[PDB]
């Protein structure tokens, strides 16, 4: 037996969002009994918490003081030694611990970044904000739901289809070494999404725009020499604003954490694609 | 311009998502008709 | 919401749909439907123009097609300029009329 | 089901030079057209107003 | 952000109807009677017009039931 | 030439008997909400280009006027209206 | 005209005749200032320069010569 | 590729928007009614 | 009978000159996905889209005068009304295809709404049991819909892509407990898998 | 219980948006209006701006 509960919704909502507003930054001490004098030699790590499968718990910031002379300088190492030594509970993914794996992305203190490559502020005064990435859905603590991610890399297609005949069959593709370098510095991304949850319009349109990620792999699929379904890639991310929705703000290229430039891919993408819209009458005729 | 203007409300109101394309162009046309109005109803 | 609630409004609901259905998709309301679509079609998307698309050789393009433009601003600017015309004469004819019947 | 939630990046994002830049022009596109409509409805709607009456007049 | 102003038309409205250019000249000989038409009726009705104030421009008020209009000295 | 193959198998070959019921409530919701941004949104704006002109351009809407001529009548104490018909004009430029 | 406010009809022999023009003293120099502010407004609009006046001075500014009237 | 008569329509299209930013705003007929308090007077 | 040889005339030319495009218009829409399965003819070029929507009904119902018409040239008139009532048919089942899928996207619309972080007026922590019975009637739905679809690979194909999309963002919105293990029993079977 | 996690003062939605928004919203406005509404209100005034007094403003009734 239920009824109508708009008001009683309505009238909790706002209330929450007046306190929590009030109470912003919600933040519980690990181990409260330390004295001041100990904070002294130990640096603050404020670290995201929540456990969704718990119905009892909710979103918060929990304090780990930790000596940085015991690990090495970097967020992943020390959200290990928090996660081994004070809280084993903490959730985060992990594998490759070089940079390489791309599964570490997190909110490295105001950046989306991989956390295994990433040093934090020595100072022991300013303390360190860790927390998942932003507009991903928290599953518990600093692991998100890439699903999405995912399903979006998958609908582009992402194998070499070519429309003629291989030759001989005892060769390979030829590519010029200007053919090949004309993907370097574009097959290295390691589909973290640290690029595409800084994307504005990836926050507002998940579903409808492609992440500046997947659409840096389209280009790289399309650039390649060796696929002959150019044309048809071009016209599969022309459709509605799975690229037009791109504004060119630049961020992707600031937080890439391996240094690539989808920026720029992007910029070719639509070029290619305003052009092959002009090209569809021009040559048809 | 006009096209700028739903892309814009489009992206950043979630409820304005419901409108289809079709919608769109029928306010499109709507709005062209009026503007046609408009423009020579000023002038008698 | 509460199921009575529930009922009323799924019914309300269903009525809304096959009301709008039934309108849509009657005889003689289909076939007003589908004749407005096309006629509004025609008029947006096939409204008289001044600038088109060129996709024929210089050899295969009609004079028309090259002195639209002009013969339309003559049109328009003869017109004006003949309503004018017609203003001030309509004025003299007025006043001098008026004048020789009285003062 | 418990819905899930997330944190909005824009919450929680270091202030970057490519976000202002971006956004400067978006904003000033917007405070220009804003402008313009905002004038015509001013326009219309001091016109609406009514004539003023004399001291303690009904009707 | 991306650039997007451009006075150039678009060319979803470009297209030429198949016996030639669009109908511009057809369209424009109806504008021309029908502005010919409306300014001449609007020139007549204007100019040739005088007012004219005396005894016989005046007859006498009814109310919306047809008597005579007076009101009291109430 | 786009290699379109797939489609157009799609377009030759497709289902004629296949059907999905549609749930009522959730149709009549979002075309309700088409509704909601066609009055509320698009109403303003046809609004305006509607009546804006019959704002700043009133006497064009209203051709004719009326104009009294009253006198007394004494030994009745009652007040007797004569009406003309005007063609309602600008006036005091 | 800068008319005074105090009625110069007598109240015992003509009720009427002094309090309507009681009433109009009182509110004439509102009325006279709203009065001059438009024609002020309509001959400064007639003063422009082209479509920013004169080209279309009487025929557009219809409100104004409205509420003038009224 | 070419198209017929494209300034035209470039000048075609700013007059219409011109036009119509015009008479909805009235940009140039503006309101003096509120400036007659700081104006002098003759006669 | 001039007003018949006009008649005839004029639908002989629409009907025939309309036929030689349906290939390509039906391939466009297919081309596209369900949201605005018309988006290309509203935005880019309006390839004798409305003009095959408007001239089906006329195929379809307006008579023929026989007596007017050749040996081959009747036969091709059949033929293009043939393909005109082939265009009908495919446009009312794409039409069929994208209501179904604006009701998915509906739902998730109203989940979106729910967790939007402007929604600082209707937030709420547990879905609702309506929400929840549209939910897996929609699921129930579209897995039919599959299962009809076994013979047309291709059809089936783009269903899930479409479709299926927001059938898996709505799995995502929502945290793995109360009712979720019976309102995605269907789904959790092929296309959970799919979708990750 | 709506928790909210926001740094306000160097948050991108913050005090950098009150430093921002408002120098940006008034740029096309200002640069614009300004020249333009000048323009426009002394374009009339090239002799003054003279009330030229069509009632007896000087009379008043004795
Ligand atoms: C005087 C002349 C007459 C004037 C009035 C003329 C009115 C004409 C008709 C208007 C019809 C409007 C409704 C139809 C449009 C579509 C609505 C819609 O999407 O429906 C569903 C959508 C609700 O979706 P939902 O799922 O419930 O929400 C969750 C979604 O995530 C939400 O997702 P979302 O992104 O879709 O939601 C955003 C949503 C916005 O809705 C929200 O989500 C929140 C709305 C409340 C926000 C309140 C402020 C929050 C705090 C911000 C900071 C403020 C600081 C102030 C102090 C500063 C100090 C220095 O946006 C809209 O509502 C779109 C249209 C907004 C503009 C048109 C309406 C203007 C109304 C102005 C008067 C309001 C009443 C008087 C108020 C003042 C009384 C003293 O909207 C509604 O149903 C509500 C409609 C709006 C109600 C009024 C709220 C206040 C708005 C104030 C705006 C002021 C702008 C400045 C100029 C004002 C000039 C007058
Ligand atoms: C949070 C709470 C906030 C509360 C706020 C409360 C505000 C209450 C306002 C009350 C009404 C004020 C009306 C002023 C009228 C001014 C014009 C005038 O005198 O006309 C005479 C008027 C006749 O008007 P008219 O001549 O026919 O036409 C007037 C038009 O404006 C056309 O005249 P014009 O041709 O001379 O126009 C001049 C030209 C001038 O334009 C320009 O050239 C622009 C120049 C701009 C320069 C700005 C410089 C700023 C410097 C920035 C520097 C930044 C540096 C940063 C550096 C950073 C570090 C690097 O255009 C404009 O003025 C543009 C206006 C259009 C506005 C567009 C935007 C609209 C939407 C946004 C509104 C604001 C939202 C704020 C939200 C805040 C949220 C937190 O008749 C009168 O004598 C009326 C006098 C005014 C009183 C009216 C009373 C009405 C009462 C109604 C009942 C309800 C009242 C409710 C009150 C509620 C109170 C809380
Ligand atoms: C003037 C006063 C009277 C007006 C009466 C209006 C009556 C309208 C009733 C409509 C009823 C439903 C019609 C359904 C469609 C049936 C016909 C059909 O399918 O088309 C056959 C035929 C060929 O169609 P198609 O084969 O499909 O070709 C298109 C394909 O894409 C294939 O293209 P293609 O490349 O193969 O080329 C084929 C070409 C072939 O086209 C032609 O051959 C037609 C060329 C033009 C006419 C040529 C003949 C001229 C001489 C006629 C003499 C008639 C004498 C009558 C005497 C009667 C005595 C009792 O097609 C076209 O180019 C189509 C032209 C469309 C023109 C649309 C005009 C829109 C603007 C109208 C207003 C403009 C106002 C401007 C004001 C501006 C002021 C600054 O097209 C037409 O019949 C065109 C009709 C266009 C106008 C219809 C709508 C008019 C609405 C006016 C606005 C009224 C608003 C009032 C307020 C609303 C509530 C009342
Ligand atoms: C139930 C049915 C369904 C209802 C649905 C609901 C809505 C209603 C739908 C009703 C259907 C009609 C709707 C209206 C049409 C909409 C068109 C549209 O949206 O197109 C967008 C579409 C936008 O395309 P775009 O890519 O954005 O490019 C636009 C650019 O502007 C590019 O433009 P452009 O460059 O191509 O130019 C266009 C062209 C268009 O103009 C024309 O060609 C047309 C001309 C006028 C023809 C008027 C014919 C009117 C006939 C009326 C007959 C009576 C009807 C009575 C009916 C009664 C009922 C039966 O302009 C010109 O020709 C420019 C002429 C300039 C002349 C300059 C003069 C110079 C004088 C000096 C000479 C030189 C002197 C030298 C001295 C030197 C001294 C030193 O527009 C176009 O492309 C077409 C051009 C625009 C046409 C506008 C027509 C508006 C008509 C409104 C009629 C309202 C009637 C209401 C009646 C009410 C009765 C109660
Ligand atoms: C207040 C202002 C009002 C005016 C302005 C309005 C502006 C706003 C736009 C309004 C748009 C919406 C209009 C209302 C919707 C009407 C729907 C409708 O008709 O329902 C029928 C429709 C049934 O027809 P269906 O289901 O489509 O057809 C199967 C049937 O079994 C029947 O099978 P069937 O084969 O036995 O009979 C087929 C045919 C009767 O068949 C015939 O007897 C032959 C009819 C003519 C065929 C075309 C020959 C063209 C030859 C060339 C002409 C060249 C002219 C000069 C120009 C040359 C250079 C270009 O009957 C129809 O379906 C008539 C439909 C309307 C005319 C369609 C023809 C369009 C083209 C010709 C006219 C336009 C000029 C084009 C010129 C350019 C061409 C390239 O549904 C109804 O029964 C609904 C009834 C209740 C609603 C109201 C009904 C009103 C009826 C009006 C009749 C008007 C006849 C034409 C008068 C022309 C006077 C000059
Ligand atoms: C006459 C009525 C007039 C009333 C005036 C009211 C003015 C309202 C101004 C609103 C500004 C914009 C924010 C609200 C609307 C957002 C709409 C939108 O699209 O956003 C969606 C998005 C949120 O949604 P999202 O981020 O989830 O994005 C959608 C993503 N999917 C689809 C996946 C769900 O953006 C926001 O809502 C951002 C909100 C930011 C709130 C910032 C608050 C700042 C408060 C400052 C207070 C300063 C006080 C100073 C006091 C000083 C004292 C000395
Ligand atoms: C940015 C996105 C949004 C953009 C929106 C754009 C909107 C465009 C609108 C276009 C149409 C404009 C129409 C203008 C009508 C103005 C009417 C008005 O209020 O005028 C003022 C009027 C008094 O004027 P007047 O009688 O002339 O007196 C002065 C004469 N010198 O005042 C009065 O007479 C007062 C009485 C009438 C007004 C009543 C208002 C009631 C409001 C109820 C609100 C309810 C909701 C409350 C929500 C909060 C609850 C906590
Ligand atoms: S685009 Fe940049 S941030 Fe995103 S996965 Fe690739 S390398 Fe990492
Ligand atoms: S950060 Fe965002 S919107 Fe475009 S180019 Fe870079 S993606
Ligand atoms: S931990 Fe290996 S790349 Fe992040
Ligand atoms: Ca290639």
């Amino acid at each position: 037996a239920e009824s109508n509960d708009a008001t009683s919704i309505c009238l909790e909502s706002i209330s929450g969002t007046i306190k929590g507003l009030q109470k912003a930054n919600y933040v519980v001490e690990h181990n409260p009994n330390l004295t001041s004098e100990e904070k002294k030699h130990l640096k603050q790590f404020l670290v995201y918490r929540y456990n969704p499968a718990d119905p009892h718990d909710q979103p918060k910031y929990v304090s780990y003081w930790c000596d940085i002379k015991k690990f090495p300088p970097m967020f992943l190492d020390a959200i290990l030694y928090i996660k081994n030594e004070l809280d084993p509970t903490l959730s985060i993914r992990r594998s490759c611990r070089e940079g390489i794996c791309g599964s570490c992305a997190v909110n490295c203190d105001g950046l989306h970044t991989l956390a295994c490559i990433s040093g934090f502020n020595r100072d022991l005064s300013k303390p360190t904000i860790i927390t998942p990435l932003g507009h991903m859905f928290i599953l518990k603590d600093l692991v998100v739901d890439m699903t999405n991610f995912y399903a979006q890399y998958k609908m582009i297609e992402p194998y070499l289809k070519r429309k003629t005949p291989k030759p001989d069959a005892n060769k390979e593709y030829p590519q010029s070494p200007e053919q090949r370098a004309l993907l370097d510095g574009l097959y290295e991304c390691v589909l973290c999404a640290a690029c595409s949850t800084s994307c504005p319009s990836y926050w507002w349109h998940p579903d409808r725009y492609l992440g500046p990620a997947i659409l840096q792999q389209a280009y790289r699929w399309i650039v390649d020499s060796r696929d002959e379904y150019t044309q048809e890639r071009i016209e599969r991310i022309a459709e509605d604003v799975r690229l037009d929705d791109c504004q060119q703000i630049g961020m992707c290229s600031f937080t890439c954490p391996k240094g690539l430039n989808p920026q720029l891919s992007l910029k070719n993408l639509m070029d290619m694609v305003k052009d092959f819209r002009q090209k569809r009458i021009e040559q048809e005729v | 311009m006009f096209k700028e203007l739903i892309h814009i409300f489009r992206t950043y109101y979630i409820t304005f998502r419901y409108l289809k394309k079709s919608n769109i162009n029928f306010l499109k046309n709507l709005s062209y008709t009026l503007i046609a109005y408009y423009l020579i109803i000023n002038f008698q | 919401m509460n199921h009575s609630c529930q009922k009323v409004f799924e019914g309300f609901v269903s009525a809304l749909y096959d009301t709008s259905y039934f309108f849509r998709n009657f005889g003689p309301f289909k076939a007003t439907i589908h004749y407005a679509t096309y006629a509004n079609y025609l008029a947006q998307n096939w409204a008289p123009r001044v600038s088109y698309i060129e996709t024929s050789t210089p050899a295969y393009t009609l004079a028309k097609n090259k002195y639209a433009v002009y013969i339309v601003y003559g049109l328009i600017g003869g017109a004006l300029i003949h309503n004018y015309m017609l203003d001030n004469k309509a004025a003299q004819k007025s006043q001098q009329y008026y004048l020789k019947h009285r003062d | 089901m418990r819905t899930k939630l997330y944190n909005a990046a824009y919450f929680l994002l270091n202030n970057n030079e490519s976000f202002g830049h971006s956004f400067g022009i978006r904003l000033k596109i917007v405070g220009l057209n804003t402008w313009i409509v905002g004038y015509a409805v001013s326009r219309y709607y001091f016109s609406s107003l009514r004539v003023k009456a004399a001291q303690d007049e009904r009707f | 952000a991306r650039l997007w102003w451009t006075l150039d038309p678009s060319k979803y409205y470009l297209k030429q109807i198949s016996s030639g250019g669009r109908n511009e000249i057809l369209f424009t000989v109806l504008g021309v009677t029908a502005a010919y038409w409306y300014f001449g009726n609007k020139r007549c009705e204007h100019y040739w017009r005088r007012q004219i104030d005396n005894c016989q421009s005046w007859s006498r008020a009814q109310n919306i039931n047809g008597n005579n209009l007076t009101v009291k000295q109430y | 030439m786009l290699d379109d193959t797939k489609y157009i198998q799609m377009a030759q070959k497709f289902p004629r008997n296949v059907s999905v019921q549609l749930n009522k409530k959730l149709f009549v919701t979002r075309t309700w909400f088409r509704n909601y941004y066609f009055v509320g949104v698009f109403g303003i704006f046809a609004y305006f280009i509607y009546n804006q002109p019959k704002i700043f351009a009133p006497f064009s809407g209203y051709p004719t006027t009326v104009a009294y001529k009253a006198q007394p009548d004494f030994l009745n104490d009652q007040v007797i209206f004569y009406s003309q018909q005007r063609q309602n004009t600008l006036k005091n430029f | 005209v800068r008319l005074n406010l105090k009625s110069n009809v007598d109240q015992n022999e003509y009720p009427f005749l002094a309090k309507w023009d009681k009433d109009m003293r009182q509110n004439y120099e509102e009325y006279q200032n709203r009065i001059d502010a438009t024609t002020y407004h309509l001959q400064r609009s007639q003063r422009g320069i082209a479509v920013f006046g004169e080209w279309m001075y009487p025929r557009y500014f219809q409100k104004d010569i409205l509420e003038l009237e009224v | 590729l070419p198209i017929r008569n494209i300034q035209f329509a470039r000048y075609h299209y700013l007059a219409a928007v011109t036009v119509f930013t015009y008479f909805a705003t009235r940009c140039c007929l503006l309101d003096y009614k509120k400036y007659y308090p700081l104006a002098s007077v003759k006669k | 009978s001039l007003v018949s040889l006009f008649k005839n005339t004029f639908l002989k030319s629409r009907v025939i000159g309309l036929s030689f495009q349906a290939q390509r218009v039906m391939a466009q829409m297919a081309k596209t996905d369900f949201e605005n399965p018309d988006e290309h003819f509203l935005l880019n070029d309006a390839m004798k889209y409305n003009e095959l929507v408007f001239y089906g009904r006329l195929a379809e119902n307006w008579s023929i005068n026989p007596e007017l018409f050749g040996k081959a040239e009747l036969a091709k008139y059949n033929e293009a009304k043939q393909t005109l009532i082939d265009f009908n048919q495919y446009h009312a089942l794409v039409q069929n295809l994208h209501e179904f899928y604006w009701e998915l996207k509906t739902i998730y619309l109203e989940l979106s709404r729910g967790v939007a972080t402007s929604n600082f007026h209707n937030k709420r922590e547990v879905t609702h049991s309506i929400i929840e019975s549209d939910i897996k009637n929609s699921i129930h739905k579209y897995i039919q819909l599959i299962d009809d679809l076994k013979d047309y690979p291709e059809w089936q194909h783009k269903v899930r892509e479409e479709i299926g999309y927001y059938a898996h963002m709505i799995y995502t919105s929502v945290n793995h407990d109360g009712n979720f293990p019976e309102i995605f029993k269907e789904f959790n079977k092929v296309d959970s898998l799919y979708y990750f | 219980m709506r928790r909210i996690f926001w740094n306000f003062k160097t948050a991108f939605v913050g005090l950098p948006m009150f430093s921002l928004a408002p120098k940006n919203i008034l740029v096309y406005p200002i640069v614009v209006g300004v020249p333009l509404y000048t323009f426009i209100v002394l374009q009339n005034s090239v002799r003054g701006f003279a009330y030229f007094d069509e009632y007896d403003s000087d009379v008043k009734e004795n």
